[PDB]
């Protein structure tokens, strides 16, 4: 009972809801759940990703439909219309250093207060970070990222809702499968319990609530 | 050329069995011009270590990019991992050498190369976790902005990170930052040491052995 | 057969899906009472979600053991992990349960259960983790230590964590710390009231639900 | 080369040297590693596992042998030999609770200067501790753990030196291989570069400096 129609969506993701998004630049995005997201113009998200992809893809495309108020992302030079509305003020984009954000996620998926990294020191990104000098290296305290649901890309899923990724398509999704408290994966291809062996698996399907086509 | 002799130059500094990281744009360039006898291994950020060349027509795979999304090929022996795992080799100091573009050097050797203020915001991406993390760093940049010097006393443009490139190569000049100041190592085939000096807003120490190349 | 009042009764508070820890020893004697119409998915912390029973002779792998480093079967679907990612489900909360022993448990809901100063030195392993990570911790343990109270006003053995437990199972009683104190809600059928309520030093709320079971 | 003779082990590890070792109660060691260790009187060591093992079994031998001043562990219980040195002053025993030393030596193979974690709070193993407060809970500020070397097991590695595991030997490996300056692994079988896939691979040959039998 994981696997559901992907009209499921509107009951699952609620307005204004905290979402992490796998995906970069698109390779690893759930281009399906992403779809049904703007058919329902299901809208105010925090959208946490590595980037906005492009204004014809993936993230981007929620965010030419402006159904998000803000994104933790770590880029967003591949999409102009994210940088338009950055600067008109009706997006708020809270930039993050592409490893300190998976290790902010990550902290919240495995349940750690947060980390410490030399990332960032010294440049704007220090500002309103608590700075922590471990043996007279200064570090950056960076927080854990919690989302309300994590919208997740994988190439299959055998019946227990077990994952493997592929290639560069894995990227974010693993990490953020962790973190968020509803995890929706949208799959390629649903295989038999036991294609998967247990040496191969990176997402177990514990953690995985849905999954979609 | 500008170009192709900093990529030159740069692809000479590489040394056998490195994991190298090229920066998109100017460094990837770098990977035309690797000597024969000399075999390295490319990290793409986006989560690959033994990165290759682009596919042949019809050989695309949709779920291998580098960086900017671009297809790629993966060579035997290649691995593929999440993003943790990217920044883990990346800041954790297994990353040999990374070769990235650049707005400004000063003399801290303080890289300044993600935001022009006003003008562009693409964001850092991994750039600050690549300069934090990489074993070398290796700036590789046209001397001057229109003209502008780009190696200057003390960046004006936003930090990328506070750590110490570890060489900067131009069309013009090859300079290593050392505990003294800037140091011109190596001056350009077809430009003068009176050249670069007017085009370095920021103070060179040279070098008793000064040597023709980029 | 007091252990197994203790196992039969906890395995009834498991739900069909849930991914269940069971320390070794007394929580281990859990699976054997499983209802038959409820499925679950163990996770031992040496790195495997999908443990099943000890295999049959001649069909033991030495890659594959449970946390005491006995040989145990991988069911179908199982998921191998190294220690991060193991913790990463204990810690994150995704063990939905964790059923350990016991040494003392306090009327604040703390367990103590991996030292006895001047006897037992054997390290806490994973219990810290799981107690305090653990969606649900639920505690098998016999009633009293050779008659003394296990379960005091407060804990005077090392604790294993400041998370309240939400299950106390013994031989004669199920109790559930609450934010007014500790909860009695069943009682065994081969005992009393005044029997539970004397060998309990903790102070305990007797509920109006009052149920006997085990 | 990567691949060398078990011999040079006494040319690798040095008296007093920081190793970790990988394994569980013996699971996934370097057996035959240890085997020369002891063969070389190689001591004074400080040992970075999750336990000692037994006696009979993996680095319980270098305990058995007397060849550790230190272990830094979160677990000595099956092995009384180590409980009996630790009483007598010749073993310094620092416990760690197992989830915290996952994350400390990840740490140090990942580049932070620290985590912080729920795990200990309250316990003894707050003391001499930082304590950090992130929304109103508190967490114990955990620090990196590096060492000289790395002693890990895996089942196979390809001849540019990636790594797979099997079941249950996984466990510390391959967090070890990124935290320690150079990297020894322990494999059953060598195969030809394609037979690991993308995919599948763990360990990367390029943080592996050497590798035996
Ligand atoms: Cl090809
Ligand atoms: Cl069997
Ligand atoms: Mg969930």
């Amino acid at each position: 009972m994981k696997v559901v129609d992907i009209s499921k969506i509107n009951e699952l993701v609620k307005e204004g809801a905290t979402l992490m998004i796998g995906g970069f630049l698109g390779v690893g995005t759930p281009e399906n759940i992403i779809d049904e997201i703007i058919r329902h113009n299901i809208s105010n998200l925090t959208v946490i990703a590595n980037d906005t992809a492009f204004e014809d893809r993936g993230i981007g495309k929620l965010v030419k439909n402006k159904l998000c108020k803000k994104v933790i992302v770590s880029h967003i030079g591949t999409n102009p219309e994210t940088q338009r509305q950055m600067i008109e003020g009706t997006l708020e984009v809270e930039l993050v250093p592409q490893g300190t954000l998976a290790e902010r996620i990550r902290a919240a998926g495995v349940g750690l207060g947060g980390i410490l990294t030399p990332t960032g020191v010294g440049t704007v990104v220090e500002k309103d970070k608590k700075v922590i000098e471990v043996e007279g290296k200064k570090y950056l305290l960076e927080l854990p990222i919690h989302a309300d649901v994590a919208l997740i890309k994988a190439k299959k899923a055998d019946y227990l809702g077990n994952l493997v990724y592929n290639l560069t398509a894995e990227n974010f999704n693993p990490i953020m499968a962790l973190a968020a408290k509803t995890v929706i994966a949208e799959v390629e291809e649903i295989v038999p319990t036991g294609t998967l062996s247990p040496n191969e698996i990176k997402t177990p399907g514990i953690i995985v609530d849905y999954i979609v086509t | 050329n500008p170009k192709e002799k900093i990529a030159i130059r740069v692809a000479q500094e590489l040394k056998k069995g490195q994991l190298v990281n090229l920066g998109i744009g100017l460094p990837t360039l770098v990977a035309n011009y690797i000597p024969k006898d000399i075999h390295v291994f490319f990290q793409s950020s986006n989560g690959i270590i033994g990165m290759g060349p682009a596919p042949k027509e019809g050989y695309e795979n949709s779920d291998l990019t580098n960086a900017g999304a671009s297809y790629i090929t993966a060579l035997p022996g290649a691995m593929t991992f999440d993003s943790a795992f990217s920044f883990g080799i990346i800041r954790g100091g297994h990353l040999d050498v990374t070769v990235l573009g650049g707005l400004q050097v000063d003399e801290e050797g303080h890289l300044a190369n993600w935001m022009i203020p006003g003008k562009m915001i693409p964001g850092m991406g991994g750039a600050m976790d690549l300069v934090t993390g990489a074993k070398k760093v290796i700036v590789a940049m046209t001397h001057t902005a229109k003209g502008t010097p780009k190696i200057v006393k003390k960046c004006t443009l936003p930090l990328t990170s506070i750590r110490k490139v570890d060489l900067i190569v131009t069309e013009l000049a090859v300079i290593e930052p050392t505990d003294e100041g800037l140091l011109l190592k190596e001056i350009s085939k077809e430009t003068t040491l009176d050249e670069v000096l007017k085009l370095t807003e920021a103070k060179l120490i040279i070098a008793d052995d000064l040597k023709i190349f980029a």
